[PDB]
């Protein structure tokens, strides 16, 4: 979450997501190249990486069901 | 941390929510009595007065509980009005088994025993009313008694529980004469020990309200003053400040 | 009821240096920020004329970097 | 009017203090060495004798060593001596260890020995066994087969002078002390505060037999508690450092740590630990005769009115500290000086001791209840 | 006051005789060729180019600058990606440099082996098992994994309660590992500059990796990051970034691969989930307080040491504590030293244990070790 | 595991709100007890007298039948509930069976009530340890204490309240065949025992006697006073 | 634990009970107490740890005698031991008043473990025993089956013991008993074994005072109070 700290601050680590965010909106609109991220936390994640369509993809993990444990083991 | 329950005792063995209720009972009009030879007292500051109260009803922290007895009430204003019946019901109930007057101490006892328990069982809280009883019983004469939430007792020459206790008490101390308090001489003890425990300034009779017991022709006649009784004892203790003038 | 067009009339009205200065405004993150805003009003009032304070907004604190021990 | 030899001996001993080149070699070396030399990390050693060095400009240019006393003390992570221009290593490395660290280490002691103190004495012999003892007598300990106690928390409520203790150890102690208190370990950079805890021990180590002192361990470690509102401490890090320091891997060699708490339960469990503190000594409030021997001590140096009961004090009022024994005494000789009397009555401890007792109130109805 | 004058004197003695006192070729030739030799800045190459060269280098904080290689240079030597040395006045690459050793990374590594055996731990047998199979049985001998087809943890959590022994473990693993053993310094991780610690993170797997099976020790996983509250405020956001870094450079993307990291906390549940999910940790060794057989193992190896009658018996003494951690019996043996140091007796007896019993456990403010109630008998 | 809950344990085994009771028996003014021959003596302390307040109502040392008397040491007001329902349940054994109460007898009902608040929530375990001391039928001095925890004990001499340890001390060392020796030797032994954790008030202590074969009478002052100096030219005569 | 443990009503998520656990830990706080049972007869041995030379020996009742076939020795609480054994007294006698017959000791341990079981039924006297009882019974007894010893526990939990320990040192005392105990001991060579046992895991020596003896056999009765031979059975050892 874009940090509030006044002054000094990790500024450095905001303008990393801001560039990420510049290549993400309004470019690329070709469709060869295509970026997959992971988090454990999609809480700590901005509200402005998901956008609308800058990463509009979601696809949600969920705990392995019994079915799923058996195959899994 | 260790409060709520009664029942919950402190790593320290105390009891908060009793030893809080005791220090409640200060929020309350100043009650005092002497145990005067020959008479007995109760005192009581009569407060939250305002012009559009009526104070038809015939006393308010007064009560008597029997034909011999009497107590002024200090505390919760509900809790009271449950313990002064309970109280006027213990001392039938001894006339009806026994066909006599209760002694006063064991009406002390059997009120405290009640309020002992509520402190004892989880479910309720602790009683918030402490009170004094004037009476005088054949077994061991004119006596004066005191409450407390906790539920104990005791039998006091002289003693205060509203508002500024230890002012009237530590005023009691040095004034009250051992045998010497001859009813008269106790009334005039009183009127000072207000003047000074009440704020109120000139300590005007709607203020105060005392109630005198006494045995006449062997028959006790709790008397509560009129205000024009009150009136005059308070205008002689103006007198005296008056006389003191000038020699202090 | 009125009190605060009066205040914001009183800055309008006014010759000194009235800077109604509500509790919280240009104030930075701070714990007891009373004195940052009283120091810059001595100053002001010392440049031209007793400066006055109104005291609304009375959001200065409660910054991030707040909070009692426990 | 034996004042002024005590003053001069205090002004000849300053004096004193203030008071504490080879015709070519050292000339030779004064013309290598710069005017202005620039003291720089080590990162890289060559055998050519160019070696890299780190500097705050990070120029790292391998630099030829010309050192006349010795050059062989070369040692990654030494703090190596520049010339400001040329910029080779002018010779021996610079040997002195971080300003904060050297305010710690304390060479005089104000209070005398044990004797000051009265009535701790079971606390005295504790302290003694794990720091004047086994320095004093090592072959005691080596015959038992026991390794000495090196920690020792004093705990107490205020005013039992645990302080004082510490001050007396610091009087006789062969050991160099250093008196840190657990709240100066306030670095506001992140990390450089648990690398102070890191320092301060390095330099016992240096100094060999070493007392460290932490007064009011309070602030730096207690109860480990989770971040929470997420402000995060960063003072759990430097308590773990301490920690690691006492007991977590390697070994303290021979250093000694006392710690003197007003509360102990605060105190995170891990901290107060038999490894970190195998001795605990308990200051208790000071009881009759304690508070007797104290209350001599105080009166020593004053006059004493034969009147004065110092019993009668000691018996009537019981809950004042040893500190607050102090305190009457010398109120009692401000009031007697109201009267234009040097001599000290009774009537005047008797009024001190009620002027000095006047914060403390304490209980509530816990009288008629039980 | 004639006291006082002789030390005065004695100082006025001192200061008389203060006043009274008062009244290699390296320095020689070497020097004059010396001064005029130049400097080489380091600086770090990125790319080379056809024909003429042009190496373009980062200097580590000035500028990315265009330099030709030195005359007296060999093209070949100087390579794409490696440190090398440029004359400032010459600006030419005039020497190559050899890589950074990053020597605060290589401090950490143990070097020394600490004189533990495993012996010296006592009343963990599971607890040393359970560390045997993950940090020496897998790199001594992997063919017992291979047989069956099964791979080892290549991770362990050491959690317990404080003394339990958890680090005791880990030096005894030291001495006997015959494979290089990275003790983990938590405070040296945390850095003023922002993700510099991060930085360092990467290095230390960096040093992993090129030594061949070694077991990295984070003890102190708290100290590390071992939390990700990563509040809006993100005080820890520079140490939350080292926190993942680890965790990242730990398993994903190719994992520790010949590493196995061996972690103590004190405290658990502390710990982030990221961290705890295993793969990046697979074992979870809980160390426990040890049991009857435990207590009397402890002390009897605590007491070898110490001189003290052949009678007594460590079992009667075990029973006495209740509840004791390690260090709280090893406490109790050097207290009942302690005891008979102060009544001058060389021979310890079994008395002076159960007055230190009282002492280490009951004396202490345990409140439950020390009995005023008759409740129960 | 938890100390607020009378009935859920803790890890070590303790129920610790009973324990908490034991407290309020500590805060309580010191009483203490000797078996004699024929004369059991129990001593109680702290009269603290409060000036304009009656001391009849206060009364530490309660009888509860001809034959046992008891003192309470803890909160006054749950003494009195106990008192009370031991002296009914001694005329209700006389009524169940023609006999006076053994001193056993009561101090295990005594127990068993105290027990019963401490089974169950919702009633706070009573906060006094009474000692009782009487001679039961057949002539035999007897001596009991019960806990705030249920359980009671027979003791030869014993000490509760404020300084109990100091003075089960004291008669550790005093406490001898001879000092029971005599009537007046037990009541001196109890007044120098109370003696020492009483102060140097002296005029503070309330010692009474069971005759054993009489009535339980509370000692005059001036009695009191008489068998003080009495210990007191005694101390002179060992200087 | 770690929560769960505030009631038996309450189930871990291991499924284990806690605070019946708590109720067993309580019992190592009480003195140890060996029980031994042999053709002879069965022996009990306990440590009375009188807390002060001035309380009187006898109030301290750590073996006590259900009937004249049996008797009981208890580690743990004093007050819960005292409501389980005036059960045992009053069944024993109930099953003589109702059936005319010494009842047996595995059927005394069955129904004292029936009134500890109810840690909560929630239908038995209700505002009784909402708790696990604290107090570890071994019972001794010569019954018509022949001698027998059973133990029962805080849970109400019974099983006949051929040789048992209950209390603090308990484990300790178990270890010792396996070496020891033997199918042909006789009574006599039990109970030296059994006060063999106690002084080494008693910290105090085992002076007649400090340990108290008790053995039930077929021909006397319950003779659970040797007296002055404790003296005389110590001093031979
Ligand atoms: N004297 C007035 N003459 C004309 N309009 C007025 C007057 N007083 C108040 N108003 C009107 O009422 C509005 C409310 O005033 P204002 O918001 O200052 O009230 P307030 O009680 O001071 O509340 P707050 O402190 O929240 O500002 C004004 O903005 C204006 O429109
Ligand atoms: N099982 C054991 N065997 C031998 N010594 C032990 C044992 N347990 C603890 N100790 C003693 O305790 C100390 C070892 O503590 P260790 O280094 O294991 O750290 P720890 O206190 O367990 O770690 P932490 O502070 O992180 O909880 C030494 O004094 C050691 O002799």
């Amino acid at each position: 979450k874009r940090f509030d700290s006044e002054k000094a601050g990790d500024r450095e680590v905001q303008r990393t997501m801001l560039e990420l965010l510049n290549q993400l909106d309004g470019f690329q609109p070709n469709t060869q190249v295509k970026v997959i991220a992971a988090t454990n936390r999609v809480d700590i994640l901005d509200p402005a990486l998901l956008r609308s369509g800058r990463l509009d993809r979601k696809i949600e993990f969920p705990m392995p069901n019994e079915e799923a444990r058996a195959r899994i083991m | 941390r260790y409060d709520s329950r009664t029942t919950i005792f402190s790593p320290e063995g105390r009891l908060y929510q009793v030893e809080y209720a005791m220090e409640a009972i200060g929020h309350a009009g100043t009650c005092l009595g002497i145990l005067a030879n020959d008479g007995v007292l109760l005192a009581a500051e009569r407060r939250n007065i305002h012009k559009l109260l009526d104070e038809v009803f015939f006393s308010e922290k007064i009560y008597k509980l029997n034909e011999d007895m009497a107590c002024s009430v200090a505390g919760i204003t509900s809790d009271a009005n449950v313990l002064t019946n309970e109280l006027r019901l213990i001392a039938q109930r001894y006339l009806l088994q026994y066909q006599e007057p209760i002694p006063c101490e064991q009406l002390v006892t059997a009120l405290c025993d009640i309020k002992q328990a509520y402190t004892q069982f989880g479910g309720k809280r602790p009683f918030g009313v402490s009170l004094l009883y004037i009476g005088w019983d054949k077994h061991y004469g004119f006596q004066l008694y005191q409450s407390d939430p906790s539920g104990n007792y005791g039998g006091w020459k002289a003693t205060c529980i509203g508002n500024n206790s230890a002012a009237a008490v530590s005023m009691l101390k040095q004034d009250y004469k051992e045998g010497e308090m001859t009813l008269k001489s106790a009334l005039a003890l009183a009127i000072k020990v207000l003047n000074k425990t009440m704020d109120v300034s000139k300590l005007s009779a709607e203020k105060v309200e005392i109630a005198t017991l006494t045995r006449e022709n062997g028959k006790t006649v709790i008397r509560v003053l009129k205000q024009k009784e009150v009136e005059q004892l308070i205008k002689k203790h103006e007198e005296e400040e008056a006389k003191a003038e000038r020699e202090k | 009821c009125g009190k605060t067009m009066l205040a914001k009339a009183v800055a309008h009205h006014t010759t000194a240096a009235f800077i109604r200065v509500v509790g919280s405004e240009f104030v930075q993150k701070y714990l007891g920020e009373g004195p940052r805003m009283v120091r810059d009003v001595f100053r002001l009032a010392k440049e031209n004329a007793p400066a006055i304070i109104f005291i609304d907004e009375i959001d200065a604190i409660a910054t991030k970097r707040f909070d009692a021990q426990t | 009017l034996e004042r002024i030899k005590d003053y001069l001996l205090m002004e000849e001993e300053f004096i004193r203090n203030q008071e504490q080149k080879q015709e070519e070699e050292r000339s030779k070396v004064d013309d290598l060495r710069g005017t202005p030399m620039s003291v720089g990390t080590l990162e890289e050693i060559i055998d050519d004798n160019h070696a890299i060095v780190s500097t705050s400009v990070g120029s790292e240019h391998y630099v030829s060593i010309l050192s006349f006393v010795d050059k062989d003390l070369l040692e990654p992570g030494c703090s190596v001596l520049l010339n400001h221009k040329v910029h080779a290593v002018i010779g021996v490395l610079m040997d002195d260890t971080d300003p904060l660290v050297t305010v710690m280490k304390v060479e005089k002691a104000p209070q005398e020995t044990y004797a000051d103190i009265g009535g701790l004495d079971n606390q005295i012999q504790e302290i003694k066994e794990s720091v004047e003892l086994p320095l004093t007598h090592p072959e005691y300990y080596e015959e038992m087969g026991i390794k000495p106690p090196k920690g020792v928390i004093l705990y107490g409520p205020p005013g039992t002078g645990k302080t004082l203790l510490a001050k007396a150890v610091a009087n006789q102690t062969s050991a160099t002390f250093l008196r840190v208190v657990g709240s100066e370990l306030i670095q506001k950079y992140l990390g450089d505060g648990p690398k102070l805890v890191r320092e301060l021990f390095r330099v016992a180590e240096e100094h060999a037999p070493s007392i460290v002192f932490i007064d009011e361990i309070d602030a730096i470690g207690t109860k480990r508690y989770d971040s929470n509102s997420g402000g995060e401490r960063e003072i759990q890090r430097t308590m773990l450092e301490l920690l690691n320091q006492l007991d977590g891997f390697d070994s303290r060699g021979d250093v000694k740590v006392i710690m003197a708490t007003n509360r102990i339960e605060t105190l995170d469990p891990a901290l107060i630990r038999p490894g970190r503190i195998d001795r605990k000594i308990e200051f208790p409030l000071p009881d009759e005769k304690t508070k007797k021997r104290i209350f001599q001590i105080h009166t020593s140096r004053m006059t004493l009115a034969d009147d004065v009961t110092l019993d009668d004090l000691i018996m009537a009022k019981d809950d004042l500290s040893g500190a607050d024994i102090k305190a009457i005494c010398t109120e009692a000789g401000l009031m007697a000086l109201r009267e234009r009397r040097m001599k000290v009555t009774n009537e005047d401890f008797k009024k001190s001791k009620e002027n000095v007792l006047y914060k403390k109130q304490e209980g509530t109805p816990e009288g008629l209840y039980l | 006051d004639d006291i006082q004058q002789l030390l005065k004197k004695i100082n006025e003695l001192t200061g008389i005789k203060e006043s009274d006192t008062g009244l290699l070729a390296a320095d020689k030739q070497t020097l004059q060729s010396e001064q005029p030799l130049q400097v080489a800045r380091c600086t770090k190459i990125i790319n080379a180019d056809s024909e003429d060269p042009k190496y373009i280098i980062n200097v580590k904080q000035f500028a990315k600058f265009v330099v030709d290689l030195s005359d007296q240079v060999a093209p070949t030597d100087i390579e794409e990606g490696m440190r090398v040395g440029v004359d400032r006045n010459k600006y030419q690459i005039h020497i190559p440099l050899p890589p950074k050793i990053d020597p605060t990374v290589t401090m950490m590594q143990v070097e020394e082996k600490p004189d533990v055996t495993y012996s010296d731990v006592g009343g963990c047998k599971e607890q040393i098992e359970k560390l045997r199979e993950v940090v020496e049985t897998p790199l001594l001998h992997p063919e017992r994994f291979v047989n069956l087809g099964i791979e080892p943890p290549k991770g362990v959590l050491l959690f317990g309660p404080p003394g339990t022994g958890k680090t005791l473990c880990a030096r005894a693993v030291a001495n006997r590992t015959d494979a290089c053993f990275i003790r983990v310094i938590g405070s040296e991780l945390v850095q003023k500059y922002v993700g510099e610690g991060a930085r360092m993170v990467r290095e230390l797997f960096e040093m992993a990796r090129t030594k061949k099976a070694c077991l990295i020790f984070f003890d102190e996983i708290d100290a590390i990051g071992g939390a990700r509250f990563d509040d809006g405020a993100g005080g820890d956001n520079e140490v939350q970034r080292t926190m993942l870094e680890l965790i990242n450079q730990l398993d994903g993307f190719d994992p520790r691969g010949n590493i196995k990291v061996l972690m103590a906390t004190n405290r658990p549940d502390t710990l982030d989930p990221a961290l705890m999910r295993p793969g990046r940790l697979d074992r979870k060794i809980e160390f426990s307080l040890p049991d009857l057989e435990g207590r009397t193992h402890i002390f009897k190896i605590h007491a070898r040491s110490m001189s003290v009658e052949r009678d007594i018996r460590f079992e009667l003494l075990a029973r006495l504590c209740p509840n004791s951690t390690g260090a709280e019996i090893r406490s109790v043996c050097t207290e009942a030293g302690m005891f008979a140091i102060r009544a001058r007796r060389k021979i310890a007896t079994e008395k002076d244990f159960l007055e230190a019993v009282n002492k280490v456990i009951k004396s202490y403010a345990k409140f439950s070790a020390t009995p005023r109630y008759m409740t129960y008998n | 595991s938890y100390d607020r809950a009378i009935t859920v344990f803790s890890p070590d085994g303790h129920l610790f709100q009973v324990e908490y009771a034991q407290e309020a028996v500590k805060k309580g003014s010191t009483a203490v007890g000797v078996r004699g021959r024929d004369i059991v003596v129990l001593g109680v302390e702290k009269k603290s007298v409060a000036k304009l307040q009656d001391e009849r109502t206060v009364r530490k040392i309660c009888a509860l039948d001809d034959n046992v008397c008891m003192a309470f040491a803890g909160l006054t007001a749950d003494a009195r509930i106990v008192i009370n329902r031991a002296r009914v349940e001694c005329q209700s054994h006389r009524l169940t069976v023609e006999d006076p109460v053994t001193v056993e007898y009561i101090t295990r009902y005594i127990a068993s009530l105290k027990q019963r608040y401490t089974q169950s929530n919702g009633r706070r375990p009573f906060g006094i340890s009474a000692l009782i001391v009487g001679f039961d039928f057949d002539g035999t001095p007897r001596l009991y204490q019960t806990d705030p925890s249920g359980t009671y004990h027979a003791w030869k001499a014993n000490a509760i309240g404020r300084g109990a340890k100091s003075v089960r001390e004291f008669l550790e060392k005093n406490y001898t065949d001879e000092a029971i020796e005599t009537d007046d030797l037990t009541i001196k032994l109890v007044i120098k025992a109370l003696l020492e954790v009483v102060q140097s008030g002296g005029k503070n202590i309330e010692l009474a006697v069971m005759r054993r074969d009489q009535s339980l009478k509370i000692l005059n002052p001036e009695e009191i006073e008489k068998y003080v100096a009495e210990i007191e030219k005694e101390k002179e005569e060992n200087e | 634990r770690s929560e769960y443990d505030r009631g038996v009503n309450t189930f871990s998520p291991e499924g284990r009970l806690f605070q019946v656990e708590y109720a067993i830990e309580a019992i190592k706080l009480g003195s140890t107490a060996i029980g031994i049972q042999t053709s002879e007869g069965v022996c009990l041995a306990v440590e009375k740890r009188i807390t002060s030379p001035l309380m009187e020996p006898s109030s301290i009742e750590k073996i006590v005698e259900i009937d004249a076939h049996i008797g009981c020795a208890m580690s743990g609480l004093i007050a819960d031991a005292k409501t389980l054994i005036d059960k045992a007294r009053v069944e024993t006698q109930n099953h003589w008043f109702t059936y005319n017959e010494t009842m047996t000791v595995e059927s005394v341990t069955q129904a004292v473990s029936n009134l500890a079981l109810q840690f909560g039924e929630e239908d038995a006297d209700p505002g009784a025993m909402s708790r696990p009882f604290g107090v570890a019974l071994l019972f001794g007894g010569v019954d018509e089956k022949g001698p027998q010893l059973f133990h029962m526990d805080p849970s109400g939990t019974f099983v006949q013991c051929d040789a048992r320990a209950i209390g603090s040192a308990s484990e300790g005392a178990q270890s010792s008993l396996q070496e020891v105990y033997h199918k042909s001991m006789t009574l006599k060579e039990a109970i030296k074994s059994s006060l063999i046992i106690l002084k080494q895991v008693m910290e105090e020596k085992l002076n007649a005072t400090n340990i108290e003896l008790a053995t039930v056999q077929p021909g006397q009765n319950f003779h659970m109070f040797t007296k002055e031979e404790l003296e005389e059975v110590i001093k031979d050892i």
